[PDB]
């Protein structure tokens, strides 16, 4: 059971991150009512693209390490930043044992103004960025986003940071085989993420070089 | 790399290359291939330059702490058999590492050839390396045991500069040392493009 | 002299000296007082402070096992935290393993098992404290105690400590049926404020959880509002 | 595994458990150690000629490799156990190093065995002092005594077991520094007779030389000790 | 006895196994170490048993590197096992880092070995002076059987180490000379220690600032300073 | 599912007779993708006076970089407060390479900075921690380009003319701005921006500097 | 006293001797002293005097990670355990969240390893106490914690010998320290430290460490240069 | 193949009262012949020969191993092994190596002294018994050995009858056989008697 | 199997010979290393692999003989019983995680009687030892490429009652015949022989 695409991108105050709502088993399209962006602790939300049960597991122990902490030491709760430095070490610990976490997160937090938009992979390469992409989105939907980032170098409204996240799903769900039109969008704002009910994007499909008469091959 | 060592009346004169090559591209021209593991005592490295710097090393300690110890310092003979049981636990390992052990202990001057299989051969004369074959053309046809430490110097330091000539792995500063009853000395240090023109006037 | 060394020796009576003297540990510690109602379970304790220069919740000796799960700790609070920590390991191992939060009595006789595991064997003594478990899962507000035998108990309501048996007569007066959480914070506090030593213990202040529909089935420290 | 402390500091610092080991070594039989220009000589004490032990020669100077050999003095199965030790050292240090392992080493290894003895939890101490001769590759001869405490010392003439500071005290009066194969022999044997039953039967002695170990003959012995009880009658009249 | 275990404190908060071994300490041979900014002298009575030990044998003074010397007083036999980790250790960083070890460094790696006692039954019956130059100086610390290290400036260890503290309080400054550093340590060996003073009786070893090297003094040298004296 | 994986970028150092200049470009490249072009794991400071830069792999970069900054932080506690020598973290690199020789890091370290008498130096890492101290340095995906040109223009071996004076620390900086432009230029995997760390006795200047954004 | 053996044996009036008397070790320990303020921790402590023109230093004050740091009181060897247990967690802590452990959440970590030492036959309790000082999100800490395994959240306190004179000082001041800046409490640090002091010895760079943790300011630990700007201009007058 | 390395083979054959076990004794290499003269039988006791055919380290170190093992069961049992205990002492040795197992192929040949009843095990690497009336065979001949012995076998043979066939079997059966023949050492047993017999074969 | 070891028992002396070739891919290292080490006085085994396992097994043996005559109070082992010992350690190895020594034997020695009592073997004694641990008696035999060659010139040529001096002549046909047919250079002959009175290094033939 696979996750596929998760895209990410910062606004001003504030990161979105969006993902169908669909678990494959290899071509086969099983779940398309999975919520796929999980919150972590009370700023941080994460979703990620590869093994479901990699990341069910990695979220499972990542979520406990974080209201453990809390609760047992009178303590302030990790920071966005801290909870992705533990799944990190964590991700990269399971590469060393040859036994890896094999999918490749997006992580998202909102402290304070404090924005915090990072990637991992299976091999615990991590990244921060304006906007950040795993699976097919990497290769679609970055362009797009980095695109959008480039044009408002000062930042994107919450508005301009959704239009783009929308249009960069509406490609993927053109291009990316193992989607489907179901998306969730998380949103670390101050008060904490919300995660959006599921929406659909518009699709369109009527092109006039789409006609039956023009791809026809004879 | 090209690394020869050899026992003469004087005593023991071993010579090298400098260059590390990954077969194709020269990561350095700059090696030193002879490790100066006590004051009586010389490696060479051959092969896996991490390998023998890394054992090498060790076997450098083994000899120091030997030397506090016992209060005497340690013969060649150990110091070879310490890097030979090495090598031989590490035998399929992967080790790459051609060395030769030379040292003066109580016993005279001694020359230890030790492989990465934890073979460990005593002779009077070695080449190690991809320009052993090519030392070794120049370096058994110059070999008496009477040679002067001048022209057993000179005898090494063509031998070397003849492996760097033909061996693409093997290259750059043609440096000898002689090992002798007082330890050793650094005989020379001189650029291999240099010799040719020494060796090769016209 | 040689029936009483160790807590792995029955004595001829037929006891085991050495966890009855780890029980006077706590017949000697600071008073702890809890009450468990219909819409959930309030402990209080007095935590006596040996300096003025304290910050406030120094030695805490009330800790959260789990979301629905606190253990008051009546005795040596060094011993009483590794109780606590155990607690929490059966807490971690019921959410981690069987995806449920941990029953009170369950993790009252987990609690229990551990205390008593100490009584067993030369090599180790009995703890020195009195856990007081207070929860809130699925099996309703539960109130135990395990002494330092290893012995669970559940209450209604119970004391622990010095004034023991005077804090025991005022937890007497109480309706158990009738009383609510918002109450018994009250009631428990004003108990620990009557029954203290004020010319013994100068310095103390009177350190108040709960776990309640109140609190979303959550055991936390109630507020200093409420604690008077 | 049992690892209770036994060997443990009294309240004036004492090793109650190595000051027993030393009790055990003073009632142990006597061994002596001379040390000449070209040969070391270990003579021991043995219990006495009992009609019934095996003819057959056994020998109380014990080998622990060509060029090393060992009396000692305390408890013959602890002996036997550091002997079995030293014997398996000196080949593992044959395998580890061409070289043969020299004495002084032999020595220090022997005097760890001893000191980990009073520090490991679960063992008492090896009730033994032991004195080692022998000739390194060089050529050098060495001469040393290990005590149960694990400290070693080498000595230029030594005594472990019965009366061992009886036979110091006589030795540090006569001993002479450079000594032919003869005279270290005579000294040994002198040394020996000083604590040891006036017989000769019960003297055992070996006569270490440079790559050349010999065990004295009774019939070459009683000829040194004849020389030696003649020579302690001599120094009887004089006081 | 065996009444009280091996890891019980007294009532005055003393580990007894630990207070008992620096009783062993105060039994044994007298060593001292003298910090001049010139460089660092460690001497010790050998106290040998005899006349016939080979007094060179029984070597109080060790080299742990080329620039660290340990000097033990108490139980020898320990000493050799402090003295074989603290050089394992120096060689270790010699090996890890390309540089010689702290004296410092060298003094915490020893001590490391003094706090497992429970793996060994007992607390080493040693105390230990080590002596050595780094980039901080010429430097001597002291190792008890606690595993506590302190640096001095002088200090001595022993019998005598009580009767020594004395002449050092009158004496020792720090901008001595190694040489006056040498003579002074001498000085109170003779005082101190039972045996007369010979060249062959005690062992003395210096520490140069300037070389950063180890010399042991043979007996010749030891001469030289009694000479001056 | 291979554990490594090459995160491109090029690191390179020259060692001047007060400085060390260190760069390395900040682009971190994924599988026939780029991650981001602001990765500024590929430099890590140790000491004030050492530097180790540290290329192939991004993850085991990261990593040892902490088990370096632990080792240390135990050197300055076990070496009261003294801070290791660039040397000392040299040998202690290659030591800590070596140790993982079974299962090794992907990262292709140099380390850098002052040694003992102020002057710059440059020791560079194969795999498994053969080094030697150089003058220059370059490892990475560009390492091929940028090392020849460093042999060029430093050591002058097939030049005729008069050696130049010394190369300040702007002549070295502009020397490495271009051989980092040029590489930018021809290598697909070194690009965005390269970081400009310029280690002095003083302190560490550290200056941006844009490349080819493509 | 056939219960005071063991650290396993209950006295049958419920007291721990081997604890009591480990208490004892810290009691005779050298004075250090910790005082708090808004933004600001200062432990300051008793080093040894030299005798004559004769120094010993011992290390009684670490450095733990940039945020925390320790005085300790007692076995100087159980300290050092101590310190590198806490080095060891700190830098496990640091290299997992990139960020130095809280301090509530170390001050819990030691008091779990105390306890480990005061039950199993085996083991024996720490005879050192520890003042941790430390700086987080929460602000500034200040930990006394002791061989029983008890850890005391503290705003003052003082530790070893002739300290009940220390502690006698703080209990008229430590009311004010939230409002003192970072040179009033470094006075107030070295007052009380001095107030511990016996007969006539005064404070000086020479017998007195101070180390400092706060605000954007990193575990520091004066000595000589350092330390000379609050203690040179520094007496103490009733 | 690591157990025709060696070469040999071995039969034993049941007739009335009595049995008869014979090796050939060639020792070989691949095709390599180290000596003509190693038989691979082993003498238990009075009532009990084996044979080991396999890689010949093996069956030295296995025999030994069974060698251990007879001798500490006659000092612990005071009595001699039987066949049948025997043959399940060694299907436990060899299944005690049943990843990782010796290459030998024990042929057992027993008899009770009392009741005269014949007992033959096989046995193939990892323990399998094969306890048949008739014979049973191992090693490089045995293909052509389980021919041999099938066409000359018959129920209740004297002991002088069933040497015959059994050496005319096993050499006919080294004859077709590379790893196997210089002829073979035969042994009789019977409950009065062991006859030994050296048979003269090949050279080949 | 480049370096040739050659073995012959008569009736008063074993007699081995052994390439003296060490080699490193195509490169003579040496064509003098000797591969016939003295385990005992009248005990000596012609080994033949590389180096490393050569001298790590041949040094073992020497070591543990060298060790259980120390504990056994000056007792040399007979022949068979070093064989034993040397086989076992052979076989062990085979089912180690090391894996085998690649050493293949011929353990040669004098069993002389070791006091009044001793009714063992006197005489000569010759083992073959195959690597994997193959221990057989044998009257000669051969490890190596030259070992079918020398081995057939033996089957032909050896008689059990051969002369010193006929054998030295053997020993040298046997040598030659390697020299003339193997391609891997066995130029030089290490030969040593077991007598009554110990191992002698025999010079002439080589
Ligand atoms: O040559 C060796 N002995 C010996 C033993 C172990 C060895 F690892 C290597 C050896 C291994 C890789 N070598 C290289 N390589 C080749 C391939 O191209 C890149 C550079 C360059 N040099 C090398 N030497 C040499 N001997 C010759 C006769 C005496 C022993």
């Amino acid at each position: 059971a696979s996750g596929g695409s998760v895209i990410a991108i910062k606004y001003k105050g504030g990161v979105l991150m969006a993902a169908d709502t669909l678990l494959s088993y290899g071509s086969l399209a099983k779940w398309p009512n999975i919520p796929r962006i999980r919150l972590l602790g009370s700023h941080s939300a994460v979703c990620a693209t590869g093994s479901y049960a990699d990341f069910q597991m990695m979220a499972k122990q990542v979520e406990d390490n974080i209201e453990r902490q809390k609760m047992y030491h009178n303590v302030d709760e990790l920071s966005p930043s801290e909870v992705f430095s533990y799944l990190h070490r964590s991700i990269y610990q399971k590469r060393c044992d040859f036994d890896p976490c094999l999918c490749q997160m997006v992580f998202i937090g909102v402290r304070d103004g404090e924005t915090f938009l990072a990637g991992v992979d299976d091999v615990g390469t991590r990244w921060e960025d304006d906007c950040i992409a795993t699976g097919y989105g990497a290769y679609i939907a970055l362009p797009l986003l980095r695109q959008a980032l480039e044009k408002n170098p000062d930042g994107l409204s919450r508005g301009e940071a959704m239009r783009i996240l929308t249009d960069c799903l509406r490609v993927l769900f053109y291009r990316e085989c193992r989607a489907i039109n179901k998306f969730q969008v998380a949103d670390a704002a101050s008060d904490g993420v919300r995660i959006s009910e599921p929406f659909d994007v518009e699709t369109h499909w009527e092109y006039e070089g789409y006609c039956f008469e023009k791809t026809a091959i004879i | 790399t090209t690394t020869l060592a050899f026992r003469f009346n004087g005593g023991i004169i071993v010579a090298v290359d400098s260059r590390a090559s990954t077969g194709q591209y020269i990561a350095s021209q700059t090696v030193m291939k002879v490790l100066e593991i006590n004051d009586y005592l010389l490696g060479t490295l051959a092969g896996g330059a991490a390998d023998c710097q890394y054992w090498e090393r060790v076997l450098g300690m083994e000899c120091r702490l030997w030397e506090l110890r016992n209060g005497s310092r340690i013969t060649v003979a150990a110091a070879s058999k310490i890097l030979a049981n090495i090598t031989y636990a590490y035998r399929n390992h992967g080790l790459s590492m051609g060395t030769m052990v030379a040292g003066w202990d109580q016993f005279g001057p001694s020359l230890y050839y030790v492989d990465d299989k934890g073979s460990r051969v005593k002779q009077d004369l070695f080449s190690v390396g991809s320009g052993s074959i090519y030392a070794y053309g120049v370096l058994d046809t110059g070999y008496r045991k009477d040679l002067s430490v001048e022209d057993a110097c000179d005898l090494a330091r063509r031998s070397i500069f003849h492996a760097t000539y033909r061996d693409g792995a093997s290259g750059g500063i043609v440096t000898v040392y002689h090992v002798h009853e007082k330890g050793w000395t650094k005989i020379s240090r001189d650029d291999q493009t240099k010799l040719y023109h020494r060796y090769f006037p016209s | 002299s040689g029936h009483d060394q160790s807590t792995d020796v029955f004595s001829a009576e037929g006891r085991v000296f050495q966890v009855e003297y780890a029980g006077k540990a706590v017949d000697n510690s600071s008073t702890a007082v809890a009450a468990c109602c219909k819409d959930g379970v309030v402990v209080a304790v007095e935590k006596v402070h040996t300096s003025r220069m304290l910050e406030k919740g120094s030695n805490n000796r009330i800790h959260a096992v789990d979301r629905q799960a606190g253990i008051c700790i009546c005795g040596l609070l060094p011993d009483g935290r590794a109780i606590v920590s155990r607690a929490r390991q059966e807490a971690e191992n019921s959410r981690d393993i069987f995806a449920t939060p941990i029953r009170g009595s369950v993790l009252a006789n987990r609690v229990g098992e551990f205390m008593h595991a100490y009584t067993t064997h030369f090599a180790y003594r009995p703890f020195g404290c009195s856990a007081i478990i207070a929860s809130y899962a699925d099996d309703g507000p539960q109130l135990f105690v395990s002494d330092p035998s290893g012995t669970v108990a559940g209450y209604y309501g119970v004391a622990l400590g010095k004034a023991k048996t005077v804090a025991k007569s005022e937890l007497e007066k109480l309706d158990f049926s009738s009383l609510t959480c918002d109450e018994a914070v009250g009631k428990l506090a004003s108990i620990l404020h009557e029954v203290h030593d004020k010319q013994k213990d100068k310095l103390y202040e009177v350190e108040v959880a709960w776990v309640c529909d109140k609190s979303d089935r959550k055991f936390v420290h109630v507020p200093a509002d409420m604690v008077p | 595994s049992y690892d209770r402390a036994i060997t443990v500091f009294s309240p004036d610092g004492h090793l109650f458990q190595v000051e027993y080991a030393q009790e055990a070594v003073k009632k142990g039989l006597a061994a002596v150690g001379v040390l000449g220009s070209d040969s070391v000589v270990i003579a021991v004490e043995k219990k006495s000629a009992v009609k019934l032990q095996d003819s057959r020669t056994i020998r109380k100077i014990y080998k622990v490799d060509a060029n090393i050999y060992l009396a000692f003095a305390g408890l013959s199965a602890d002996a036997r156990v550091l002997i079995n030790k030293a014997q398996l050292e000196c080949q593992r240090f044959s395998l580890n190093y061409e070289d043969t392992m020299d004495v002084d080493m032999l020595v220090r290894y022997v005097a760890g065995v001893q000191q980990k003895s009073t520090q490991s939890g679960g063992s008492r101490p090896f009730g033994v002092a032991t004195v080692i001769g022998g000739f390194n590759e060089d050529g050098k001869p060495h001469l040393w005594k290990t005590d149960p405490s694990g400290m070693c010392s080498a000595w230029r003439a030594v005594a472990i077991g019965r009366h061992d500071q009886t036979v110091i005290e006589y030795m540090e009066k006569s001993y002479k520094d450079g000594m032919s194969r003869d005279e270290c022999v005579h000294f040994a044997i002198k040394s020996l007779l000083e604590v040891v039953e006036s017989g000769s039967r019960n003297i055992e002695l070996l006569v270490l030389q440079y790559k050349e170990a010999r065990y004295l003959t009774e019939e070459e012995l009683q000829k040194f000790v004849v020389e030696v009880e003649k020579e302690r009658e001599e120094e009887a009249a004089a006081k | 006895e065996y009444d009280r275990g091996v890891n019980t404190f007294s009532p005055e908060g003393r580990i007894f196994q630990i207070e008992y071994a620096v009783e062993a300490i105060k039994l044994g041979s007298t060593s001292l170490g003298i910090r001049t900014p010139e460089g660092v002298v460690l001497a010790a009575e050998k106290r040998v048993p005899s006349t016939l030990v080979v007094p060179s044998s029984m070597s109080k003074i060790m080299e742990v590197d080329s620039h660290i010397a340990a000097v033990m007083s108490g139980m020898v036999a320990d000493a050799r096992i402090l003295v074989e980790h603290a050089r394992v250790e120096s060689q270790n960083h010699r090996f890890t880092y390309n540089e010689p070890m702290s004296v410092e460094s060298c003094t915490l790696a020893t001590c490391d070995l003094s706090i497992q006692f429970g793996l060994m039954s007992r607390p080493f019956g040693v105390s230990l002076l080590i002596a050595g130059v780094d980039e901080k100086g010429p430097q001597l610390w002291q190792t008890d059987p606690s595993g506590t290290h302190t640096r001095y400036d002088a200090q001595a260890i022993g019998g005598g180490a009580e009767a020594a503290q004395s002449v050092f309080t009158e004496r020792y400054h720090r901008n001595m000379t190694l040489e006056e550093g040498e003579t002074l340590a001498v000085d109170i060996l003779k005082q101190v220690m039972e045996d007369q003073l010979s060249p062959e009786n005690i062992e003395v070893a210096v520490v140069r600032a300037d070389d950063g090297k180890l010399h042991m003094y043979t007996p010749t040298e030891i001469k030289a300073i009694m000479s001056r004296m | 599912w291979s554990p490594y994986q090459d995160n491109g970028g090029t690191t390179a150092a020259i060692a001047g007779k007060d400085f060390v200049i260190l760069a390395g470009d900040t682009r971190l490249n994924g599988d026939f993708c780029l991650h981001s072009r602001h990765d500024q794991s590929k430099i890590f400071q140790l000491t004030p006076y050492t530097y180790m830069a540290s290329n192939g792999m991004q993850a085991d970069r990261l990593q040892l970089q902490q088990m370096l900054k632990y080792r240390v932080k135990w050197y300055k506690y076990n070496n009261g407060g003294k801070v290791p020598s660039t040397k000392a973290i040299a040998q202690l690199m290659s030591t800590m390479l070596y140790h993982r020789r079974f299962f090794p890091y992907y990262t292709f370290n140099m380390v850098v900075g002052l040694d003992e008498e102020g002057h710059g130096v440059c020791y560079s890492y194969d795999a498994v921690g053969s080094t030697e101290p150089f003058l220059y340095g370059t490892r990475g995906s560009a390492a091929s380009f940028v090392e020849p040109l460093l042999d060029c223009l430093i050591n002058r071996q097939h030049m005729t003319s008069q050696a130049p004076p010394e190369m300040t620390k702007e002549e070295t900086l502009a020397m490495l701005k271009n051989a980092f432009t040029g590489a930018a230029e021809r290598d697909i995997y070194t690009g965005d921006s390269v970081s400009f760390f310029i280690i002095t006795k003083d302190g560490v200047q550290q200056e941006s500097f844009e490349l080819r954004k493509d | 006293n056939e219960y005071d053996s063991d650290i396993t044996t209950w006295s049958p009036t419920g007291r721990l001797f081997q604890i009591e008397y480990a208490n004892e070790a810290v009691n005779n320990g050298s004075a250090t002293v910790g005082v708090k303020g808004k933004n600001f921790v200062v432990l300051a402590a008793l080093k040894r005097s030299p005798v004559a023109e004769l120094s010993s230093y011992q290390e009684k004050v670490f450095e733990i990670d940039e945020h925390v740091g320790m005085s300790i009181s007692g076995l100087v060897a159980d300290g050092r355990v101590l310190a590198r247990y806490l080095r060891t967690e700190c830098m496990n802590y640091r290299y997992m969240y990139s960020n130095g452990m809280p301090m509530n959440q170390m001050a819990d970590m030691i008091g779990e390893k105390h306890q480990r030492h005061i039950q199993c036959s085996g083991k024996r309790p720490f005879g050192v106490g520890l003042l941790l000082a430390g700086y987080d999100r929460q602000g500034p800490h200040l930990y006394q914690t002791v061989p029983s395994g008890d850890v005391y959240d503290y705003k003052a306190t003082a530790m070893g010998v002739r300290s009940q004179a220390s502690r006698t000082y703080l209990e008229r001041h430590f009311e004010h320290f939230s409002d003192c800046t970072l040179d009033e409490l470094v006075t107030h640090a070295l007052k009380a430290l001095a107030s511990a002091t016996s007969e006539g010895i005064e404070l000086n760079v020479k017998n007195t460490t101070i180390a400092i943790v706060g605000k954007d300011t990193p575990f520091t630990i004066f000595e000589e240069e350092s330390a000379r700007k609050y203690l040179d201009g520094f007496k103490m007058r009733p | 193949s690591i157990m025709a390395y060696s070469g040999g083979s071995v039969m034993a054959m049941a007739g009335k009262e009595c049995f008869v076990i014979i090796s050939d004794n060639r020792l070989g290499e691949q095709l390599k012949t180290i000596s003509t003269e190693v038989p691979k039988l082993h003498v238990v006791n009075d009532s009990i020969v084996y044979g080991l055919t396999g890689l010949r380290t093996d069956q030295q170190t296995f025999a030994n191993k069974v060698q251990f093992r007879t001798e500490m069961y006659k000092l612990r049992e005071e009595r001699d092994i039987t066949g049948k205990a025997f043959a399940a002492m060694i299907t436990s040795m060899l299944y005690e190596a049943r990843f990782g197992p010796w290459f030998v192929e024990p042929v057992i040949g027993s008899i009770d002294k009392s009741t005269g009843e014949v007992y033959l095990c096989a046995t193939d690497l990892i323990g399998a018994p094969c306890e048949p009336e008739d014979y049973v065979c191992a090693g490089t001949a045995a293909e052509s050995l389980h021919g041999m012995c099938e066409a000359l076998w018959r129920p209740g043979m004297s002991p002088e009858e069933l040497f015959e066939i059994a050496a005319q079997a096993m050499l006919s059966a080294c004859d077709r056989d590379s790893l196997s023949g210089y002829g073979a050492v035969a042994m009789i047993v019977t409950k009065d008697k062991v006859t030994t017999r050296l048979i003269k074969g090949r050279k080949d | 199997m480049a370096e040739t070891a050659i073995a012959f028992r008569c009736k008063d002396y074993v007699m081995v010979a052994a390439a003296g070739l060490n080699a490193f891919y195509y490169i003579k290292i040496t064509d003098a290393e000797d591969k016939i080490t003295q385990l005992d006085t009248h005990q000596l085994v012609a080994c033949t692999g590389e180096n490393g396992p050569r001298v790590n097994f041949t040094e073992y043996i020497k070591c543990n003989l060298a060790l259980n005559r120390m504990r056994q109070h000056g007792r040399h082992s007979s022949c068979e019983s070093t064989a034993n010992f040397m086989r076992n350690c052979l076989a062990s190895a085979i089912r180690s995680r090391e894996g085998a020594y690649q050493v293949n034997c011929l353990f040669a020695g004098y069993d002389t009687p070791v006091s009044e009592d001793d009714d063992g073997v006197v005489g000569p004694q010759l083992f073959y030892m195959d690597y994997l641990g193959t221990l057989q008696a044998v009257p000669y035999g051969c490890h190596g490429y030259g070992a079918c060659f020398v081995t057939a010139l033996l089957d032909r040529l050896w008689r059990p009652d051969l002369s010193q001096q006929e054998g030295l002549e053997l020993m040298q046909k046997c040598c030659d015949e390697v020299k003339r047919r193997v391609i891997i250079s066995n130029s030089y002959f290490f030969v040593k022989a077991v007598t009554k009175n110990g191992v002698e290094v025999i010079t002439a033939v080589h």
